[PDB]
């Protein structure tokens, strides 16, 4: 099994931008966060994206904040490049992106308009096509060597690299213009809607096909993706030692590959390595003894053989995607005995990450 | 200090929401069997379109139809219920407005997907009025068809929405049938007849959701069930050894005192290796107790499910189950 080197991609100002993929509730935003912060400790410029950082994190970073743009992150003089953070602001993305394709006139009426601010800014892939979109902005801006991209948390890890594009074909349907801005089956299927639908939601959704006059979101999700398929992109698949994360992990291996997109390796996080060398079967009996005869000592050993326990169901799972993907490097993160929501915590995350 | 209230036995329509991932599914299946135990008949239902019923079962994707999907205790019956807005549409357009052949020319364009996608409040009216549905349901003898209804819900950032009648009903066409309906589902989920039932982890972000849920909820003046706190995991040391080891302090000659007693000799490299496991385990222990403290603040009855050690399997939900009637849950 091939040890991932996340410290000689980070060095290698070659690779410009590091896409951190996976599962929700993995260590995507920490890992990414992580990386970043190693960079700029190589002397990088770096700006990472963040989708979700926790409450701390985000104020380590000092993001707390409703803004949709870059800030540096003050680090110790020492440290001989610059990092730079932002959360992602999913409807400020949508407005700004609205505005650069209608203009600003136009985006006064889009902006104020009930039906875009209720329902069209959440539709399903927005989270995901603003995070694109906003990643857009940051490679045409050329002022930053690296970009640290964190991608939306889901069930579904491909949703990052499908749901962009399947948003794009919901917004170019024929059903937009035709339903609400006459024929035997689209006059059937208009009266219907004119028949349940609230005639003052029908006007605003009408009014939004008519005020943003856009295969307009298609064509966007398309010339966005392209950008992941430029020389210097890396894609980090990030799991936790759990099986639904790991076959979320594989299934986004096997689409990059057939894709033929640069894999950097697997972040296998939140192990648990064993510090005491004792088997399993000793440490049950050990512990089983003691209770026929102090009790912290048994206790002790229970925690042992329940954590080597831990320990072997990640050994397993591991093996089982390393045997289906021998060439995928990796790299296991033990879990730390901290949150990982401060800068030192991030520097000790990285240490994991690049060793 | 009771998990379960004797008043939660009379409800008729358990909504079971909580963050992504914390264990809705499983456990709205675990509480259907249990509430099914001793021939009882129990409808399991899913409205977001996702599949989670067959997924959870490992079975292939269920029609719009009420089926048999398991056995429970003593002759019970649990019956799957996976939503299809799309069925449900077209059913609505049929039964309220006799507009079936608009429905079907629609559904051949792809036009129920588009009217369900571009309109929220229709979605849940058709959802929550369907679920209204399945409860208020009686035989041939006046008598209801299921015991009780359990709701595989939406997660706690949107289960206030959902059960938002008022607003859902707002961007409708005024007048109708729709209307009288609306105000059936709204005395129902505002009535003992519901409790909302929030799972959770013992992590930050699952806990901030489940207290911002209750008050949204509370607001709202919609039942709340209880709190289910999902995959529990054993402490196996006393409050004062926890305490001390979460500090770091552990007592080496007490617990290589007690390694001698059960025949263990251990390197000086392994033993502090022993040592620092017990001390990450405290940690680990105490952080969640810091965040299940958060929940003590809440007067509402509190439930805890052990974590199972494989793949949540058939077997598992039975064992979910029994863990379920064991707290007083029926
Ligand atoms: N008590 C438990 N012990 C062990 N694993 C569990 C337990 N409860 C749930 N799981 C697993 O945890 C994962 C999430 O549980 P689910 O029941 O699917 O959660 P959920 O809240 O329905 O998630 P979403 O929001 O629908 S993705 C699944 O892999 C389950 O099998
Ligand atoms: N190796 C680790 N050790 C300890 N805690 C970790 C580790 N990696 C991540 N965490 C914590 O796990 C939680 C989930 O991490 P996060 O990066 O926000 O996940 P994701 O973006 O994948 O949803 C956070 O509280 C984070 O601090
Ligand atoms: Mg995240
Ligand atoms: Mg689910």
């Amino acid at each position: 099994p091939k040890t991932l080197d996340m410290g000689a991609i980070l060095a290698d100002t070659s690779n410009r931008v590091v896409v951190c993929c996976g599962a929700g509730g993995v260590g995507k935003t920490t890992t990414a966060a992580a990386l970043a912060l190693r960079a700029a400790e190589y002397g990088r410029t770096v700006v990472v994206l963040t989708i979700d950082p926790a409450k701390r994190l985000a104020q380590a970073l000092g993001i707390n904040d409703l803004g949709n743009t870059p800030q540096r992150v003050p680090l110790a003089p020492e440290v001989p490049g610059e990092l730079h953070a932002m959360m992602l602001d999913m409807r400020r993305t949508f407005d700004e992106m609205v505005m650069q394709y209608s203009g600003p006139e136009r985006a006064q009426s889009i902006l104020d308009n009930q039906f875009y601010q209720t329902v069209a800014t959440s539709l399903a892939g927005t989270q995901e096509y603003m995070a694109m979109e906003k990643l857009g902005q940051l490679l045409s801006q050329d002022r930053w060597d690296l970009i640290v991209v964190d991608t939306p948390p889901s069930r579904n890890a491909l949703d990052f690299l499908d749901a962009p594009k399947r948003l794009g074909s919901f917004m170019d349907s024929r059903l937009w213009r035709l339903l609400l801005a006459i024929t035997g089956v689209m006059g059937l299927a208009m009266k219907a809607l004119s028949t349940v639908l609230g005639s003052q939601m029908l006007a605003d959704a009408a009014a939004f096909v008519q005020s943003l006059d856009a295969g307009g979101f298609r064509e966007k999700a398309d010339r966005t993706y392209a950008l992941l398929k430029r020389r210097g992109t890396q894609f980090v698949v990030v799991s936790a030692a759990e099986p639904d994360a790991l076959r979320e992990a594989s299934f986004f291996v096997d689409r990059l590959s057939q894709e033929s997109m640069p894999l950097a390796g697997l972040v296998f996080n939140r192990t648990h390595p064993m510090l005491c060398a004792l088997p399993i079967e000793r440490a049950i009996d050990a512990a089983e003894t003691l209770d026929a005869e102090t009790s912290l000592a048994a206790a002790v050993l229970r925690i042992h053989a329940e954590r080597g326990q831990t320990a072997k169901r990640e050994i397993r799972l591991l093996s089982r995607f390393t045997g289906a993907n021998p060439t995928v490097p990796v790299v296991g993160v033990p879990s730390l005995p901290f949150d990982v929501s401060d800068l030192e915590a991030l520097r000790a995350l990285a240490d994991q990450l690049t060793t | 200090s009771v998990g379960w209230p004797s008043r939660l036995s009379g409800v008729r329509l358990h909504l079971v929401t909580g963050k992504g991932g914390t264990g809705k599914s499983t456990i709205a299946a675990a509480l259907a069997l249990t509430l099914a135990a001793g021939g009882r008949k129990v409808l399991l239902v899913e409205v977001e379109g996702r599949q989670g019923i067959a997924q959870l079962f490992d079975v292939p994707p269920l029609p719009y139809q009420e089926l048999k999907i398991a056995t429970a205790e003593r002759g019970g019956q649990v019956n799957a219920l996976a939503i299809d807005i799309e069925a449900a549409f077209l059913e609505y357009l049929d039964m309220f407005y006799n507009l079936g052949i608009a429905g079907r020319a629609m559904r051949r364009i792809g036009a129920v997907e588009f009217a369900t996608t571009i309109a929220p409040g229709l979605r849940d009216v058709l959802l929550t009025g369907k679920i209204k549905e399945t409860v208020v349901r009686l035989d041939k003898n006046k008598l209801p068809v299921y015991d009780a209804i359990v709701v595989d819900a939406p997660p706690t950032g949107r289960i206030a929405r959902f059960l938002d009648v008022t607003k859902a009903v707002s961007d409708l066409a005024k007048g109708g049938p729709v209307h009288a309906q609306s105000e059936g589902v709204v005395k129902l989920l505002h009535s003992n007849q519901t409790a909302i039932h929030l799972v959770t982890l013992l992590e930050a972000l699952p806990v901030q959701e489940t207290l911002e849920a209750i008050e949204e909820l509370a607001q709202m003046e919609l039942p709340i069930g209880s709190v289910i706190v999902n995959r529990n995991i054993p402490a196996h040391l006393e409050p004062q050894d926890l305490a001390k080891a979460a500090e770091g302090e552990v007592d080496a000659d007490s617990v290589r005192a007690g390694l001698l007693t059960a025949g263990v000799k251990l390197p000086d490299a392994d033993f502090a290796g022993l040592l620092t496991e017990t001390i990450q385990h405290a940690t680990r222990i105490t952080a969640r107790a810091e965040i299940a403290q958060q929940l003590d603040a809440l007067q509402v009855p509190r439930l805890e499910l052990p974590t199972v050690s494989d793949g949540v399997d058939l077997g598992s939900l039975y064992e979910l189950s029994e863990s379920l009637a064991q707290q007083g849950v029926r």
